[PDB]
Parts: structure tokens; sequence; C-alpha cells
């Protein structure tokens, strides 16, 4: 069992690295999702300010 | 041997090493087991003299 047990830890290290790569990818996408979910309040506030200025 | 699938990558923690014999590798396994617990692999391979050793650990414990 010298060369047989190395493949189980070798696949588990690749899956554990792929899970950390997927978590880092979701953590990298969370900032763009936060900014894309954050520009809508600036747009809705700019439209309300433009409506409040155009009304006066 | 133990092309290349997990010997040139970075997703698998592999540790190679040359030794004189298995008697000198037994003291390295006793020192690694006394200073690091049961978090390693103890293997020995006969070479042409030299001894083929291979260790297995995590990918983030390569510095230790």
């Amino acid at each position: 069992s010298q060369k047989n047990g190395i493949a189980t830890l070798l696949q588990a290290e690749k899956e554990a690295h792929e899970i950390v790569s997927k978590a880092r990818k979701y953590r990298q996408d969370k900032l763009k999702q936060a900014k894309t979910d954050a520009a809508k309040e600036i747009d809705s506030y700019k439209i309300q300010k433009d409506k409040e200025l155009k009304e006066f | 041997e133990f092309n290349i699938a997990a010997a040139i990558g970075a997703s698998v923690n592999y540790v190679t090493g040359v030794i004189a014999r298995d008697k000198v590798a037994t003291l390295e396994q006793i020192l690694w087991r006394v200073l690091r617990g049961n978090l390693f692999f103890k293997t020995v391979e006969i070479e042409q003299k030299n001894a083929f050793i291979v260790f297995s650990h995590g990918d983030l414990i390569i510095k230790r």
C-alpha cells in the first residue's frame, strides 16, 4: 500500500484546492455583486433628486 | 513514479527526499513523529547507495 494510498490524498488535495478556488471565486464575485447591487441606490437617489429639482 | 500528474502541480503537497538507508530514515520518522505527530507518511524505496523517501502533508504546511 505504498503507491495506493497516495492517490486518495492526491485527489483529496485537488478537491480541497478546488473548493478553496471556488470560494475565492465567489468571494471575488461578491465585490462586483455588491457594487452592481450598490449603484442602483445612487441611480434611484439621483433620479429622485432630478425629479425634486425639475419639480421646483 | 509514485508523465507527471501530481509531481509538477501546486494543488497537491508532495515532499521528496534522498537518504542513505532505511535505518537513517527511521530516526527521521521518529523525529518527525515526535516533533509533528502523526501528520506524515513513512515510506522507503530502494535505489541504486541511496533511499527513496516520500512524504505527504497539506498544501499550506509546506513551509513547516
